[PDB]
């Protein structure tokens, strides 16, 4: 699980290029289109340090 | 110079004016001047510069095609 623990974005489009269609490249300037929130794809564990609330838990 | 107005995409990595890089470990290159930034930024697309993360910057240079950086980042000659 990508537990985006609450969703927020402030942009970044960042994690899409880590988890390529797991976040899909629609960022909705508070949202990113997390298409596949099941996938503990460890590249998104970097992108905790680009969420403003560091708001990706994984499980 | 426009920056912030089309920087809406990039805020989570930077703040407003290159003022962080946050990717995770990323180089906050600020204390710069527009020309150098433009060269570095073009460099990111052509593989003539890179960074630790730096593929998002490649995409940014590509989709803000790689003249819109003169709108965006050619600003940052304050630091
Ligand atoms: C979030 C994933 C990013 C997006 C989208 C944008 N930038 Fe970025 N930028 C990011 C990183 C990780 C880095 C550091 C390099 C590394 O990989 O270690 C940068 C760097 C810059 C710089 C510094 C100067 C340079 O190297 O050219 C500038 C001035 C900069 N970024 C500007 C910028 C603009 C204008 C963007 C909005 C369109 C933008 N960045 C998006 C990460 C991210
Ligand atoms: S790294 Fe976080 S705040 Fe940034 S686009 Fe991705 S989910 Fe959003």
């Amino acid at each position: 699980t990508i537990v985006i623990d609450h969703e927020e974005c402030i942009g970044c489009e960042s994690c899409v290029e880590l988890c390529p269609e797991v976040f899909a490249m629609i960022d909705g300037e508070e949202k990113a289109m997390v298409t596949a929130p099941d996938s503990t794809a460890e590249c998104a564990q970097d992108a905790i340090d680009a969420c403003p609330v560091e708001a990706i838990s994984k499980e | 110079a426009d920056g912030a107005a089309l920087y809406k995409s990039c805020i989570g990595c930077h703040g407003a004016d290159g003022s962080k890089a946050a990717m995770g470990s990323a180089k906050p290159v600020k204390g710069q001047g527009a020309e150098e930034l433009y060269k570095k930024m073009k460099g990111y697309a052509d593989g003539s510069y890179g960074g630790e993360r730096k593929a998002m910057m490649t995409n940014a240079v590509k989709k803000y095609s790689d003249e819109e950086l003169k709108a965006l980042a050619d600003y940052m000659s304050k630091l």
